[PDB]
RNA sequence: UUCGAUGGUAGGAUAGAGGCCUACCAUGGUUUUAACGGGUAACGGGGAAUUAGGGUUCGAUUCCGGAGAGGGAGCCUGAG
RNA sequence: GUCGCUACUACCGAUUGAAUGGCUUAGUGAGGCCUCUGGAUUGGCAUUGCCGAG
RNA sequence: CAGAUCUUGGUGGAAGUAGCAAAUAUUCAAAUGAGAACUUUGAAGACUGAAGUGGGGAAAGGUUCCAUGUGAACAGCAGUU
RNA sequence: GAAGUCGGCAAAAUGGAUCCGUAACUUCGGGAUAAGGAUUGGCUCUAAGGGUUGGACAACCAACUUAGAACU
RNA sequence: GUAGCCAAAUGCCUCGUCAUCUAACUAGUGACGCGCAUGAAUGGAUUAACGAGAUUCCCACUGUCCCUAUCUACUAUCUAG
RNA sequence: CCAAGCGUUCAUAGCGACGUUGCUUUUUGAUUCUUCGAUGUCGGCUCUUCCUAUCAUACCGAAGCAGAAUUCGGUAAGCGUUGGAUUGUUCACCCACUAAUAGGGAACGUGAGCUGGGUUUAGACCGUCGUGAGACAGGUUAGUUUUACCCUACUGAUGAAGUGUCGUCGCAAUGGUAAUUCAACUUAGUACGAGAGGAACCGUUGAUUCAGAUCAUUGGUAUUUGCGGCUGCCUGACAAGGCAAUGCCGCGGAGCUAUCAUCUGCCGGAUAACGGCUGAACGCCUCUAAGCCAGAAUCCGUGCCAGAAAGCGACGAUUUUUUGG
RNA sequence: UGUGGAACGGGGUAUUGUAAGCAGUAGAGUAGCCUUGUUGUUACGAUCUGCUGAGAUUAAGCCUUUGUUCCCAAGAUUUGU
């Protein structure tokens, strides 16, 4: 008797280590033939975590036209390179890729995700298809109208731009986009098009807008039952341990069940996580990355002594509201929403007032170097 | 419950078997916290409340007359720290509660030492006999 | 978006930033962090504790 | 009798004497002739009532003295 | 005298008894006074810092 | 003889598994040696801290005492000790 | 702040010394360190309490305590 | 069954009746006694002090708990024997 | 099931005697088929799953102005069913909260999971009985809770290739799945209603429980032995250090962590009860006989987790003038 | 052998709280020495003040670096339609 609700939940079921770690996207949104060619999905890298404060437009709310204090998570979005596209006939199977049609020319950027050594490697990757292309050009024309004939769905190739990344990876990351638009047509010749070129973070994605987040967890280790499953710590008294579980299962069936809570892994598994709003979508090449209307101070979206454990943000980035899964520096997938979204929540828009850009490395009390400068005056070093 | 609209989620801080201070001149020197209004099910947690909480409480030092009797009352100060909803984390030097009727009318007249907001806009017959807020 | 003043130490207080504190008295005092609530908690004095920017005011610290 | 209760020395403060206060030195001072404590439904006296004498009761109250301006505490002006 | 029966008084009285006023216990402590600083301004010195009131 | 929780002897799976975690703590260089984490020397860092991990006795043991050599068995790792 | 648990199990809290103060009950011997309070460092001083010894005294040598004060 | 004593470590009925504490106790204590089946050196009653005896309550205190979290050393792990 | 009846008045609104037909039994009892070369034995804690004989939540029907309250009634076990004083207890009774504090099974679920409060017969006291040793439809006190390193199950972690080799990007058969409830306000003083009174669909703002993450802020943690402070001893003194099995104290970045902090948690089909349409049978009527809609927190799907290690697809390069291909 | 890596150094960001040394009579005061001072020298003296937002630590799971010095152009195994 005493009821209570079982610990955990049966979805998350293995809670084994993810298979992958660049995090796929299980679900492409529905394809609509009336809206414009565009991409589904983003690769960007978490860089941290800072707070914001913004005017609370919601009428009836208590703190309606109030300020209030939020947590956001910055990732970093460089421009990615369209270098590939995949067509997927619909069999009574399910999808089936027909044929991928590479760029003529790749990056060593995106050529690297092929190798294990790069550098001891002859870096013959995609010599022959660069030959293919060259040659006389009417293969790659063959398979685009293969493409275009067949197909349903129209995915294509696009690799991270790394390089212009503090992360210490050289090797970058590759994924399928799936293209939603009008005709297979329209999406096969949108992508002959963007083939070697780089789509923008803000062309994808909008301010405002709820997107969903699509990463593996921070790696925990393995784990007893106390701090997977949340269970309840038995006895000081109890011998032999008291992070377990007291019973593990009953007489007939002579099993232990899957329902059961056991001792194992706790981290690093594959989630994804609904309902993340845009705050800024803020670009690389200005100085007001983290200024607003409200604070004119001429900063960017860097914490004092940079991003803890990552470095400086000096490419576009996205003010995603709350938190995010994986730790700092992982790569991180973003999907537009598969809902349709008419709260006042999801639909409002949002003005932020100040972005917190104090070290993060400690109780940081200046937001600039000018502002620690002028209230610390001069110091020893400072003037000699 | 139906004190003035709705308060947002404040970090327990008073739960069962607390004695706080009486913030009123109705008699009583403490509260003896024995039940917290709005409290759900769930096994083995104790209800806990936080300011403007509508706790059953017994006096246990006080006059003897208000003595031996549950009594409906209104958690006004705790210790424990909490957060506004504009990032502030406030807490009081002292947990204060008054007793009131279910209706929340106050059984005194006068509240000495300061009053939390969220209890302030709760029961406005508080805030009336209340000084400063926050 | 006002900026506060902490009532120990002196520092610039942005939102999100220490704790705030009301006394018995009705006093409110703001802590920039927890090593000045500590010290406000065990009656140290803010013109005594030589890092402070009423103890630099005080002694006229950097002219 | 500590954080001054008894006396001595010196000093401070007071308009002035003074354990009024301070530092030191001795243990002293009152008391069954009632010290000390408690109640007073006690401001005290000239005086009033009863009237052999002696006594008993009262005096908040036209006069004298004392304290007070809800309760203590502190101070300026001013000879006070 | 006993029990039976009625109104009333006082004591003890578990309830670790409560509450009004005084006597203390330890901490905190407003305000005035004295005292150390203190220096908006004035103040004799285009001229300068010195007695300073403050 | 197939049994008797049979007798004696030998040998298995468990298995290169449980385990070899009380008593704070070792490090550098040199010598010997085929071989050095355990031998010796020097240096450093520590402990017992006089009711001692010091110096002696009674009972008990009986050569374990000393010198010179050995490293087959023992010193549950090693060994030049 | 015991709501845990059969049960304050375990742990925490108290703790030395000096100065105040200490109830019911009692076999008058105790209870009692009842309970309940305050102080404690460093430095510089002050006062008092004892030994032999050169012509009312006396320059040493050889000594440890107690109490108090200021400053920090 | 006198003096005493009691739902007592002794009462089945029983969670006896009343009072007290708690917000709430079948607990505890204080009273009552047709006491199944208390009782006077098979000793009755009381008793200061004492008790690593048993029971109830209060304060201080605290991870016993709300509700768990963090840290250290030795294991568990891997390796040589 | 039958209906004498009660139900101002109507035999079954609803109760409903006497009988009768059944289901269950956690009440002990009955027998002795298994176990005495040995199945650890109550309760409590912890944890998972299953049933409906449904307490609440979802949608319906029955009467009466409404609004409450009743049949919980019809489907329905998806999702919840609490904190305390007491009982060793099962049960049961009180104090409160809550939408509700519903009932059971799983060797009367669960001791190589715990505890030992019950039993716990060795020590000891009492009551009754016995001459006695000793006995108990009895009370009380103190009394060792062993072993997994084996197989399987479960939780996690590697892993060979004949079907070319090594990589990248993928599909998804299958298995699991998740959200839940409440308050206030606008509807609205509105529908209703002589009167006082008084809803509902929806929407908004919040909140409870549960689930998955994260460490911007706040709190906790200290071997950062990072900085500073303190005691005893030691290095002749200062300085700088060491020991005191982490010497002690304050703060303390980073990390971890908190329902002590923050973020997030959908809609499509098919239905159950039930309500209708075209409509016969049984020349009419009637949801049903054929057929079509509507309709529950129900079932299955979308989404989410894993990815068959003997399911599959697309793509890339193929031991270099030595050798292999 | 490359927008290569490593070890240091610098800068930034953070933690603590003002380093050692010198000087000052600031210092509660205490003893000697002198022409005898409204700054008398000298000796001891918890502490205090100024150099000093100082000093120390700062990746070990912080950021950055056109600074310095080195290192890598190797070895072994497997694999064929």
């Amino acid at each position: 008797k005493f009821e209570q609700p079982r610990h955990g939940s049966l979805g998350f079921l293995p809670r084994k280590r993810a298979s992958r770690q660049r995090g796929k996207v299980k679900a492409f949104p529905k394809d609509d033939a009336s809206k414009p060619v565009h991409l589904t999905a983003f690769l960007g890298y978490k860089a941290g975590m800072t707070h914001i404060v913004r005017d609370l437009d919601r009428p009836g709310s208590k703190m309606h036209k109030r300020e209030i204090l939020e947590a956001v998570t910055v990732i970093e979005t460089p421009p990615m390179v369209v270098v590939g596209v995949v067509g997927y006939v619909e069999t009574p199977r399910g999808l089936r890729s027909l044929t991928t049609v590479w760029a003529e020319h790749l990056s060593e950027e995106v050529k690297r995700r092929f190798y294990k050594n790069w550098f001891k490697s002859k870096k013959k990757a995609f010599t022959k298809y660069a030959k293919k292309y060259a040659e006389s050009t009417q293969s790659i024309n063959r398979e685009l109208e293969r493409i275009k004939k067949y197909c349903s769905v129209v995915r294509v190739l696009a690799h991270t731009q790394i390089r212009k990344t503090p992360l210490a990876q050289k090797k970058a990351h590759l994924m399928e986009i799936q293209v939603n638009g009008g005709s297979v047509a329209d999406k096969v010749e949108w992508a002959r098009e963007h083939f070697e070129k780089t789509v923008d973070i803000k062309s994808t994605f909008e301010q405002n807008e709820m997107i969903d987040v699509i990463g593996v967890t921070r790696g925990k280790g393995n784990e007893g039952t106390t701090a997977r499953w949340g269970t309840k710590r038995l006895p000081r008294k109890t011998h032999r341990g008291l992070r377990k579980v007291a019973c593990i299962g009953a007489w007939h069936p002579a099993n232990v069940q899957w329902t059961v809570a056991r001792a194992g892994n706790a981290g690093y598994m594959h989630r994804t996580q609904l309902n993340s709003k845009i705050y800024r979508i803020g670009a690389g090449d200005d100085a007001k990355n983290a200024s607003t209307d409200f604070d004119a101070t001429e900063k960017r979206i860097t914490p004092m002594g940079g991003f803890v454990r990552y470095g400086v943000v000096e490419n576009d980035f996205v003010m995603l509201n709350g938190a995010t899964p994986g730790p700092v520096k992982r790569v991180l997938t973003l999907r537009k929403s598969l809902l349709t979204h008419t709260s006042r929540k999801a639909l409002e828009p949002v003005s932020l007032k100040w972005i917190d850009t104090a070290s993060k490395f400690g109780h940081g009390r200046f937001q600039t170097p000018a502002e620690a400068k002028q209230f610390l005056g001069t110091l020893k070093k400072d003037v000699a | 419950g139906a004190a003035s609209g709705t308060k947002y989620r404040m970090t327990l801080g008073l739960p069962v078997q607390a004695i706080m201070n009486c913030a009123d001149n109705s008699g009583a020197k403490n509260l003896y916290i024995v039940s917290v209004f709005g409290t759900g099910a769930r096994l083995n947690r104790l209800p806990a409340a936080s300011c403007g909480d509508m706790v059953l409480a017994t006096v246990k030092k006080g006059k003897p007359d208000l003595r031996k009797k549950i009594m409906p009352a209104i958690v006004v100060r705790q210790r424990k720290a909490w957060r506004r909803k504009d990032g502030v984390y406030l807490y009081f030097e002292d947990n204060a509660g008054v007793i009131v009727n279910p209706k929340g009318e106050m059984k005194g007249s006068a509240i000495t030492g300061p009053v939390a907001k969220e209890c302030a806009d709760l029961w406005p017959r508080i805030a009336s006999n209340a000084g400063t807020v926050v | 978006m006002k900026v506060e003043v902490c009532s120990f130490s002196g520092s610039k207080v942005y939102p999100g930033a220490g704790r705030l504190f009301v006394r018995g008295d009705n006093k409110v005092f703001r802590f920039v962090n927890k090593k000045s609530e500590s010290l406000f908690l065990q009656r140290k004095n803010p013109r005594r504790l030589s890092w402070t920017v009423l103890y630099r005011r005080m002694h006229k610290k950097g002219i």
